[PDB]
């Protein structure tokens, strides 16, 4: 069992009130099964695109999400993942 | 020059649930995927046929649509043996392909890993466990080893069949695997984890090929707190990096990020904090 590290950008720079891309990339893990979750203040993100499912050199699993948005200034986003080495749901906010 | 992988996630939960799915890369540039849902191998480029006539790739296809089926019912027989000393779930990942150096020379390689692990590698004309894998799979593995039929399907699709199937990949996707993305770069702060400080972020994004340079600079001065994270893909087969730097209050004043990258031509980003 690995524990998954998740890491959360922008496509490009954010700017408040323009469409933009959010992605978030979960590596590091194993078993392959996943739960991954995009949130818009603390809401589900209902759209959310998966990239196949993938493994490194090291045999350790990556997949990208990402989700269409558009910045606001009071807008707060996260993506939380759910796996089997952890008890608790992992939940990484976009900085 | 260039790595081509085929790899294979096989996830076996009971004795009627698995699934097996594939993708297959060249460079960091994805070509194909073979989900568990589709009978057929899909392509994800306009060249993922590379230069094989229609006949030359249903051969190929037909013969992975028999070794998916063959492999899972093996593994299963496999698992109702070892029962109760190795049991459910179980992960199996296979990554076969081949590296291409300078002046047409080619490396294959065909590995294995259990539950994670290394474990299996074919070599040559046999298949062998690895220094350190578990003795109860030396048996399977002379058993697998007696098949000879599928020791000379194997030893041509690494010897003959991938070297040639990437020279036309190659050649037939070439305009994507020698395109130039820009990078386009901002700044940004997020608080340290130690005091009197912050951390400053300089996020470079969109460019492509991989290789790129990024630094913090105080006039001609490279900052050697720069702190550089991986590579992060995004969603359009571009790649992201940031590159950090802890600074003190009052220290932030005269810093810049200087980005480099084939593609600008000799024209860096410079943007000043
Ligand atoms: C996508 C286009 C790229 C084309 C270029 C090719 C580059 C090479 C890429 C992949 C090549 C390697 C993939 C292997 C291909 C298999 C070839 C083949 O035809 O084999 C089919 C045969 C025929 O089966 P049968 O019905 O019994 O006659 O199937 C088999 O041999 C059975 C499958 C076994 C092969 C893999 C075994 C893995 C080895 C050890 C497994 C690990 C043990 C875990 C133990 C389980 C716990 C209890
Ligand atoms: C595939 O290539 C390998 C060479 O890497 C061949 O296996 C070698 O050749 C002979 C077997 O006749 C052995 O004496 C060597 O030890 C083998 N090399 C290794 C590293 O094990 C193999 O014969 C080739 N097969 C085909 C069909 O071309
Ligand atoms: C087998 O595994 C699948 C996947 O977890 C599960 O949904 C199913 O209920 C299991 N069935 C049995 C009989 O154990
Ligand atoms: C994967 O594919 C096989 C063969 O078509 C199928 O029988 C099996 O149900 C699939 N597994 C899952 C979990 O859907």
């Amino acid at each position: 069992q690995k524990t998954p590290q998740i890491q959360v950008y922008s496509r490009h720079p954010p700017e408040n009130g323009k469409p933009n891309i959010l992605n978030c990339y979960v590596t590091q893990f194993h078993p392959p099964h996943i739960e991954i979750q995009m949130l818009k203040n603390g809401k589900k993100i209902p759209k959310v695109e998966m990239s196949d499912m993938s493994f490194s050199k090291d045999w350790s699993f990556y997949i990208l999400a990402h989700t269409e948005f558009t910045p606001t200034e009071t807008d707060t986003y996260a993506c939380r993942v759910k796996h089997a080495s952890m008890a608790e749901p992992k939940t990484v906010y976009w900085d | 020059n260039y790595t081509f992988r085929c790899l294979q996630m096989s996830s076996f939960a009971n004795r009627s649930w698995s699934r097996t799915d594939s993708v297959v890369w060249l460079g960091d540039l994805q070509t194909h995927r073979w989900s568990n849902d589709s009978a057929t191998i899909s392509f994800t480029k306009p060249w993922s046929q590379g230069k094989l006539s229609n006949q030359q790739w249903e051969k190929l296809q037909h013969m992975f649509q028999v070794y998916r089926v063959s492999f899972t019912r093996d593994i299963q027989e496999l698992v109702k043996m070892m029962s109760p000393k190795e049991d459910y779930p179980i992960e199996i990942q296979l990554s076969a392909g081949c590296e291409m150096y300078p002046g047409n020379a080619s490396e294959s390689f065909l590995h294995v890993a259990f539950q994670g692990k290394y474990v299996v590698r074919f070599w040559g004309t046999s298949w062998q466990t690895v220094p350190g894998a578990p003795s109860w799979l030396d048996l399977p593995i002379k058993v697998l080893n007696a098949d000879q039929g599928t020791s000379a399907t194997v030893q041509m699709l690494l010897n003959d069949t991938c070297p040639l199937f990437v020279r036309g990949l190659l050649e037939a996707g070439k305009s994507d695997l020698e395109k130039q993305e820009k990078p386009v770069a901002w700044l940004s702060s997020v608080p340290s984890s130690a005091d009197g400080h912050r951390q400053l972020v300089c996020h470079v994004s969109g460019f492509y090929p991989k290789p790129v340079w990024v630094m913090w600079m105080r006039g001609d001065q490279e900052q050697q707190g720069t702190h550089r994270g991986d590579f992060l893909p995004n969603a359009d087969e571009t790649w992201y990096l940031q590159a950090t730097l802890d600074v003190e209050a009052g220290e932030e004043a005269g810093l810049a990020c200087r980005v480099k990258h084939s593609s600008l031509g000799g024209q860096d980003i410079i943007l000043y904090w």
